């Protein structure tokens, strides 16, 4: 178990595609060296790489061209992961219909509180732990209800993962026994959803599902599709954002280098937490946020830039709402320029569909059934296409 | 967290001795204000 | 051997658990580096 | 700003040669606060395509924390005035 | 007209061919030297 | 940034940068209450149910005591719907 | 760097030179037998 996060994401590729097997094997010797490191391949054919920041990026790419390859790589421009997020409670309960017309699942979403996430994270609740420690936990903690806390199926996408299913279903209209083979099946559904996701393709977190009643189950599932796709609609459905990963810096050197430091964090789409000396010494320390994707060469613009000497610590330190509204079709940006305000979630949401090799922006009757598109576009809760 | 036993070594001395030149009972204000910020945070990872 | 040295790298420090040459050249520790050595205790009794 | 220049060691390398094929839409990269050029020379192997023989700068240095004394009367040995002070409070052992 | 002014390429080439000019009568006279030729060499009309 | 001649040898220009100071920079449902409603009878129950476990009653009772509870939430419900 | 030496902890046994040994990867179980290689320690070494 690690400290950190990977949130730095570099799209590499060979110069001389020729050599694209051997660029793989450096890869995988990559791979071996570097504990936090994350590679993988998408659909589009370019292979990314996932790293903690500039530094350990830069070596790892040193030991990909020459220890491992032997061989020049194309190396993208230094981007970021994201995660979505949801903000408010579900307007519609929206449900799945087999493609045999058998099961149909019906069920709403919602977002979580403060402090839940982290602990699903740092292993405060496990859902191998007996359900009545996990029932005395949310009762003691967040004061939920009795029957929530006795009723909340997994988390996801793993077993520490910040995504929470539960079911809302009473006993008189369902039979438990199929609710429990179907619960298995939306178990890993929704595993598999949460993993995916359907803003981005990036994983998601700060949710939670409950399932609702009227849902029927006959025997058998051999299909996972149409629940994948009602997970994901009731993602799109539930108001989402998407949120940023933010560096915490820590800032240590001269009085002049804390105003320095003050400039260019306001510059840089950050705010300084706290500033005061170190005692004993006549150095200063600055602790403040910044987002990673304003972190690229923030390090030396700062170190560069002042009459005295600084020196920067950046270190991952959380998760955080992008400004603007992603699902926005009226907001276009300009190329050769920087995302305004309220274009920045939609710049990040668009060119981040447009990097992973996907379509145009989301569509909503992909992830519908066609009467249920048109119940719903007559009902005015979708937007116009 | 991990609950592994930890000991402490306080470094540079010379730089007590040499950089800041604070006389020796700054040095062990000094020493004791590292130590305690280590037992702080240590304090504040499991509270009690 | 550090004794025969000259020039800068008279100055160099010999930093013995540095060997990539990212470490070399960048002048900072990025692998976690074992050793194993025989340490005399205050008793005399030595320990691996 | 300040560095000798050059001649290109690999003028091989033109824009337009290299057509819009897949990797390089300006339409895929997201656009922030410019990369300036100490940037690439401070880390040449994440910011360069084909950083080929480059060499790796020294990262950083301890700060010296070291003040020369104005004053020929004082002590070696003093509390600067330009170093901040220690408080009790400053110790303050919370939990004891 | 319009199109030479836009055209930076052709700026360069037109920039390139006068100091070829330029330097074909320094060489005739026997030195490329930047102090000796003041613009006024070059670039007063013929009648003075 | 990097603009214009790697290298000022060729050109008769000694080419000297400049950033061109000229330049513009820019300028309801009620099925959720239903719901809800349903939860805080369901949340009674359960409470029922724990309270009447601590006390030491039996399961039958527990199970006769929450139907008992569950009908009189439905009827008030059905009672005070409006 | 063409391979790699495997650093661990020797919890249990004396790892020899060439010994016929099974390799558990990252989730391997007892029902999931597809996760595990066999192979054979070649070389063991003290890393200095």
């Amino acid at each position: 178990s690690h400290f950190t996060e990977s949130v730095l994401k570099v799209a590499v590729e060979p110069i001389n595609p020729s050599e694209l097997p051997k660029m793989l094997d450096g890869i995988r010797k990559i791979n071996k060296s570097y504990p936090l490191i994350t590679t993988k391949v998408e659909e589009s054919g370019e292979h990314i790489i996932l790293g903690t920041g500039e530094l350990y990026m830069d070596c790892v790419l040193h030991d990909l061209r020459k220890l491992y390859a032997d061989m020049e790589v194309r190396v993208s421009d230094p981007v970021v992961r994201f995660c979505e997020t949801v903000q408010d409670m579900s307007a519609t309960k929206c449900y799945a219909i087999t493609p045999n017309k058998k099961n149909t699942i019906t069920m709403a979403a919602e977002p979580l509180d403060d402090g839940i996430a982290q602990d699903i994270e740092s292993g405060a609740v496990k859902i191998k732990d007996p359900p009545r420690k996990v029932a005395k936990f949310f009762e003691e903690k967040y004061g939920w209800d009795k029957l929530a806390a006795r009723s909340i199926w997994a988390f996801g996408p793993d077993e520490m993962g910040p995504n929470i299913l539960q079911d809302d279903t009473l006993p008189t209209e369902v039979d438990k026994k199929r609710l429990a083979t179907v619960k298995e099946s939306i178990r890993q559904g929704f595993a598999w959803a949460t993993r995916e996701g359907p803003l981005c393709e990036e994983p998601i977190r700060n949710t939670k599902f409950r399932l609702i009643d009227v849902s029927l189950f006959p025997w058998w599932w051999p299909n996972y599709s149409d629940r994948s796709t009602c997970l994901l609609f009731l993602f799109l459905d539930g108001l989402p954002r998407l949120m940023e990963p933010m560096y915490s810096v820590s800032m240590t050197g001269p009085q002049s280098s804390v105003s320095m430091v003050y400039n260019i964090l306001s510059r840089r789409r950050g705010h300084v937490l706290s500033d005061g000396p170190i005692a004993g010494t006549p150095l200063y320390r600055v602790n403040g946020l910044i987002p990673v994707i304003d972190s690229f060469g923030f390090e030396t613009d700062l170190r560069i830039n002042t009459p005295g000497q600084a020196m920067v610590s950046l270190v991952f330190d959380r998760w955080s709402i992008v400004p603007g509204d992603p699902l926005d079709r009226e907001q276009v940006t300009r190329p050769l320029q920087m995302a305004t305000a309220q274009a920045t979630a939609r710049d990040f949401v668009l060119k981040t569909r447009r990097r992973k090799g996907l379509s145009e922006d989301v569509t909503v009757a992909k992830f519908l059934e066609p009467e249920f598109y048109q119940s719903l576009l007559e009902s005015g809760t979708l937007g116009e296409p | 967290l991990e609950d592994i036993p930890l000991t402490l070594i306080i470094n540079k001395m010379d730089r007590l001795i040499l950089e800041l030149k604070i006389p020796p009972t700054d040095a062990y204000f000094k020493l004791k204000h590292v130590i305690e910020e280590v037992n702080t945070v240590i304090e504040n990872t499991i509270p009690g | 051997r550090l004794d025969k040295r000259t020039g800068k790298k008279r100055d160099e420090q010999l930093r013995y658990t540095d060997v990539h040459v990212i470490e070399r050249d960048r002048g900072l520790s990025i692998k976690a580096a074992p050793m194993s050595l025989v340490l005399s205790s205050t008793k005399g009794k030595s320990h691996l | 700003p300040g560095g000798p220049r050059f001649e290109p060691l690999y003028k091989d390398i033109d824009p337009n040669d290299e057509d819009f094929g897949e990797f390089n839409a300006m339409d895929r990269i997201i656009f922030r606060n410019p990369i300036r050029t100490e940037t690439r020379v401070a880390y040449p192997y994440l910011y360069n395509s084909r950083p080929r023989s480059v060499h790796l700068s020294w990262h950083s240095y301890p700060q010296i924390v070291y003040t020369k004394t104005e004053d020929p009367e004082l002590p070696a040995f003093y509390f600067d005035t330009s170093i901040n002070p220690i408080s009790s409070r400053a110790v303050a052992p919370k939990n004891l | 007209r319009e199109a030479a002014v836009s055209t930076v390429n052709l700026l360069d080439t037109i920039v390139k061919c006068e100091t070829k000019i330029q330097t074909r009568v320094k060489i005739g006279l026997n030195s490329k030297m930047p102090s000796r030729f003041p613009p006024a060499v070059f670039y007063t009309p013929k009648e003075l | 940034d990097n603009v214009g001649l790697p290298t000022p040898r060729g050109s008769g220009t000694s080419g000297y940068v400049q950033r061109n100071l000229a330049h513009l920079r820019p300028r309801p449902d009620p099925g959720l209450l239903e719901h809800d409603r349903k939860r805080e009878v369901e949340v009674k129950v359960f409470e029922l149910r724990d309270k009447l476990e601590e006390e030491g009653v039996d399961e039958e009772e527990i199970e006769s005591r929450c139907s008992e509870l569950r009908q009189k939430l439905l009827a008030e419900m059905e009672r005070n719907k409006d | 760097a063409k391979s790699f030496y495997a650093f661990g902890r020797v919890m249990s046994g004396i790892a020899r030179p060439g010994a016929d040994v099974r390799v558990l990867g990252e989730g391997y179980t007892l029902d999931d037998e597809e996760d595990m290689v066999v192979s054979r320690i070649s070389d063991v070494f003290i890393a200095e």
